[PDB]
């Protein structure tokens, strides 16, 4: 959390800018599955940077 | 059929047990930010000789 420099002094602002969220064949879904996009990434030996 | 049927009172509690707080005060502050920009210059050219 960061302070809100312009505005109320008791405001906390979230500024999350990331280009490094990896999706790959070794990462599973919240339900534990690795189907669909994940399976194709595993077969193609590819990973995504979201 | 003419009778007084109802009434309402202007009764209040004595807040000596401080059951009620009423309105609240809190101290606050706001911040404003004013950055100063640069502007294009004006130039007077002259020869170096």
């Amino acid at each position: 959390f960061q302070p809100d420099l312009v505005g109320d002094t008791r405001n906390a602002v979230i500024r999350f800018d990331s280009d490094d969220l990896v999706v790959s064949g070794d990462t599973t879904f919240i339900d534990g599955s690795a189907d669909g996009v994940i399976n194709d990434l595993k077969t193609a030996k590819l990973s995504l940077r979201l | 059929d003419l009778a007084v049927i109802g009434f309402e009172l202007d009764t209040r509690f004595t807040n000596t047990n401080r059951r009620q707080r009423g309105h609240l005060l809190q101290t606050r502050a706001l911040q404003f930010r004013h950055p100063i920009p640069m502007h294009a210059p004006v130039t007077l050219p002259m020869d170096t000789m």
